[PDB]
């Protein structure tokens, strides 16, 4: 698999999407500070391990 | 056209089918190295 960025969510306030993704990578934490917040998106592939 | 040629033919189906287990079980070979080679990171050989 390669790496580099991943979605960049450029979305709107209030909506909770640090939730939405949040809930996407298995977590559970709409809790959204200033600015940025960098979230990693796990990916296991056992297509090859 | 022929009744030898019909024959051959006949006989080159009868061997295609036959031989699809054989192939059915080289494709599950051909899958499972596949997969093994993959996984252990056994690069293939240049040339192969």
């Amino acid at each position: 698999l390669p790496s580099g960025k991943n979605i960049l969510v450029f979305g709107e306030d209030g909506s909770g999407k640090t939730t939405l993704m949040t809930k996407l990578q298995g977590a559970e934490h709409g809790k959204k500070g200033r600015g940025l917040e960098y979230l990693y998106l796990s990916v296991h592939d056992e297509d090859r391990d | 056209a022929s009744t030898s040629d019909a024959v051959t033919f006949i006989t080159y189906v009868q061997s295609l089918k036959r031989k699809i287990k054989q192939f059915e079980k080289q494709v599950e070979l051909y899958r499972n190295g596949q997969r093994l080679l993959e996984k252990q990171r056994f690069q293939f050989p240049p040339s192969w």
